[PDB]
């Protein structure tokens, strides 16, 4: 089987904000490294450019 | 005295195509004889507008089966020129079952399609009109091209294309056995080597259409009726057939009747007397009907209660719950197997689905198998309430109208014939227990 | 039912990249012709053309065909095979000389396409799937041919023949068998999409050239 020594291998804290998180490290004493949230960018769609006169964007398939 | 009332009785002085039966020559002699390519000059350079406005005051409705006013439809493409090229595309595929007036349009009058196309690329701004046939229709496509021949050769397309400063060109273009390939937007994709698929609307074909062009497609039968409305006038062709019902229509008369046949008709004539008139009637009298189809297969069909008082337009059979379609009529009498002939044509639609999107793709098998089901009895009452919810979740669900007219003809048979479905039933549960 | 051909390729002798297949030059300049029709940049949307024009020279289509029409117009070759097997005029088996399509959609079924069907059967020793062992005939059922009201029709290489019944269609197969070429068109006296008889219909002369124009035109 496998085995650990470490108490603390299962612990996972949810928190609304990340200043609530880094907050709640800083009081118990914990090193942290923080990551800021990355989002998907917004991107631009069209249905038509699939059937583009001149452009790269028509499909060959469909 | 306006707004008739007992529609369906017009001389061949008011049908437009004089040559149905091929009786006559089909060649443009013949056709300019009958009065085709007669001042086409002058329609043309009457200009788009002009040309726009008789299709309008006309009523003209499109003769494809969906009946979309013609000329609202074919102004949407008055915009000026954004650097692109313009086309017009008619729609020849005609692969709806019960019909045949496009293939006898195209055998027998091919100078009137290709004058109609002539005129509706003027009206839209087009630069070509592409003519997508069937490709089953070997000897009426080379008709065509001999027509279109011809007309080249005499000046009546091409450069100039007449006295009148107007560069039109004419191709005609064979599909390979696809029903689906008839849907606009699959005729597009098949235009351009694809495969016949539709596509999601928007955009429509009067923003990006062929090769991503400005297109407007139109159904065989509703161009070639284009220059004799302009040449006669819109309001002429309105004064027949009751509001918003305008014009004359080709039907196609088959199934269960004595001399079956196509004729053209004042759009607003009775069901009965256009069967009992030119079709000479149901086999075993009117009292042997069973059952009417009025507009090909993907129409409801209606049974003998309704058809002996139904005008054969699009809001009287609308008002029937049934639609006026491709005016396919398909007569079945007391002597056949109303199952059997749904079931049949739920299997076409089965073989005739694309498989792009999901309802059409999985229901239409799943309604077949349960339509073949139903024909033996092998089923219990409660799945024909199961089946009309599954006809329900592919109306209005699908990219293509194909599932619309795969679940109408099953609600249809619901709707009028459930107890002989019952009765079936019980009968083979009676012989297996 | 089900439609019983295979929509994968597996190599065989007779049929693999290696068969020999190739335009005869006549049919280089029909295909130079199909291609000027369409735009420049859309050479492709001569693939439903040129393939069919494959066909018309081999009888069917060798995987060695599609590949010969995929470089000949600069499509990847798996857009052809999606054009041939998505279209049911293409063949990719071969087929006999003469390929019997016979319509058994509903209006052409009410009208006895069975009797046509089961006459066929009997008359050429096949079912509705096989060829004959001469390799003359393959016969198969079709969706609706837009020949309804000249039901039960029968579509032989690009020939109708309508109005049929057991003999005319047993008939119509002795005639193609001792190497004569039947004619087109109903075989009941109709030549026509008319009534069977009376002509309901445009019995007067039709009209001249400009006998309704409205004024000012
Ligand atoms: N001739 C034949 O053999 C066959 C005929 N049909 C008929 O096709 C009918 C349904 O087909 P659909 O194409 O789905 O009809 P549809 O309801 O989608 O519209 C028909 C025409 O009007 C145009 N249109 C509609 N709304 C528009 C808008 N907001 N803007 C611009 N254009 C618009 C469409 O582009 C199309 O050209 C059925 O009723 C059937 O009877 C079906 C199969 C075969
Ligand atoms: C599955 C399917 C098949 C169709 N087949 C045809 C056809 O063969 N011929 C035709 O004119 N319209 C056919 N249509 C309807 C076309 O959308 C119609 O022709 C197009 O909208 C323009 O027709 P119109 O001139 O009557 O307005 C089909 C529609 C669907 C959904
Ligand atoms: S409804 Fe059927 S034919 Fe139309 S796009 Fe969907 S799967 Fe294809
Ligand atoms: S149903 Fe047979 S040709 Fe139409």
């Amino acid at each position: 089987w496998s085995s650990t020594a470490d108490p603390l291998s299962n612990l996972v804290l949810t928190f609304s904000t990340k200043e609530d998180a880094v907050a709640f490290a800083e009081k118990n004493g914990w090193s942290f490294d923080v990551e800021e949230r990355k989002v998907p960018k917004p991107k631009s769609k069209s249905y038509g450019a699939n059937f583009s006169w001149n452009k790269r964007t028509r499909v060959s398939t469909k | 005295a306006p707004k008739k009332t007992s529609f369906g009785s017009l001389k061949d002085e008011d049908r437009i195509f004089t040559n149905l039966y091929g009786r006559h020559d089909w060649r443009l002699k013949g056709a300019q004889s009958r009065g085709d390519w007669y001042k086409t000059k002058e329609i043309l350079l009457k200009g788009p507008d002009w040309i726009l406005g008789e299709v309008k005051t006309s009523g003209l409705r499109g003769r494809g089966g969906a009946g979309f006013p013609t000329g609202l439809k074919w102004s949407f493409m008055n915009k000026p020129s954004d650097g692109r090229p313009k086309y017009l595309v008619v729609n020849a595929d005609e692969g709806e079952p019960g019909t045949c007036k496009d293939r006898e349009i195209i055998r027998h009058d091919p100078h009137k399609l290709v004058e109609g196309c002539l005129v509706g690329g003027r009206a839209m701004g087009a630069r070509a009109a592409y003519i997508y046939i069937r490709g089953e229709f070997y000897n009426e496509a080379s008709n065509l091209q001999v027509a279109i021949r011809e007309a080249y050769e005499a000046g009546l397309i091409g450069k100039n294309a007449c006295g009148s400063g107007y560069d039109f060109d004419v191709f005609v273009v064979r599909g390979a056995g696809a029903y689906i390939c008839g849907e606009e937007t699959a005729l597009i994709e098949s235009i351009e080597g694809k495969q016949g698929k539709p596509r999601l609307k928007p955009p429509f074909p009067a923003d990006v259409g062929v090769f991503g062009c400005p297109t407007t497609v139109a159904n065989v039968e509703t161009v070639a009726v284009s220059p004799t409305i302009c040449r006669r006038g819109g309001a002429w062709f309105a004064s027949f057939g009751r509001e918003r019902n305008s014009g004359t229509k080709l039907f196609n008369i088959s199934g269960h009747v004595n001399h079956p046949c196509t004729v053209e008709e004042e759009m607003s004539v009775p069901l009965k007397e256009l069967i009992e008139k030119h079709a000479g009637g149901v086999i075993g009298g009117w009292d042997n009907l069973l059952a009417v189809i009025p507009g090909g297969s993907s129409t409801p069909l209606i049974p003998k209660s309704v058809c002996e008082t139904v005008l054969m337009d699009f809001d009287a059979l609308v008002q029937a719950q049934t639609g006026l379609g491709t005016a396919a009529v398909i007569v079945m009498d007391r002597s056949t197997d109303i199952v059997k002939a749904i079931a049949r044509l739920i299997e076409f639609y089965k073989h005739e689905s694309c498989g792009q999107c999901t309802p059409c793709r999985e229901g239409v098998d799943w309604m077949n198998k349960v339509m073949a089901r139903f024909v033996k009895g092998d089923a219990r009452p409660a799945e024909i309430d199961s089946l009309w919810e599954i006809s329900k979740q592919i109306e209005g669900h699908t990219i293509c109208a194909l599932g619309d007219g795969a679940a109408w003809p099953v609600q249809g048979l619901i709707r009028h014939f459930r107890p002989e479905l019952e009765e079936r039933m019980q009968q083979f549960a009676l012989q297996h227990q | 039912g089900a439609g019983g051909a295979l929509f994968v390729h597996r190599d065989t002798p007779e049929n693999n990249p290696d068969t020999p297949f190739d335009f005869t030059p006549e049919n280089y300049k029909r295909i130079e012709a199909i291609v000027k029709n369409y735009p420049e940049g859309h050479k492709a949307a001569a693939v439903l053309p040129v393939l069919d024009l494959a066909q018309r020279q081999n009888g069917w289509l060798p995987i060695s065909a599609m590949n010969k029409v995929a470089e000949i117009l600069q499509v990847p070759p798996m857009r052809v095979y999606e054009v041939a097997t998505f279209y049911t005029m293409y063949n990719r088996k071969p087929v006999g000389k003469y390929h019997i399509q016979v319509c058994t959609t509903t209006p052409c079924m009410l009208r006895n396409s069975d009797s046509i069907l089961e006459a066929i059967q009997k008359k050429l020793g096949i079912k509705v799937g096989e060829t004959t062992p001469d390799k003359l005939f393959t016969l198969i059922e079709v969706e609706c041919l837009g020949a309804c009201v000249n039901a039960p029709m029968v579509q032989i290489n690009d020939n109708y023949y309508e109005d049929l019944t057991p003999k005319d269609i047993e008939e119509i197969i002795d005639e193609l068998k001792a190497g004569k070429i039947p004619k087109p068109g109903p075989r009941s006296g109709r030549f026509s999409c008319e009534p069977a008889g009376g002509l309901t219909s445009l019995t007067e002369p039709p009209k001249g050239p400009g006998f309704g124009v409205q004024a000012g035109l």
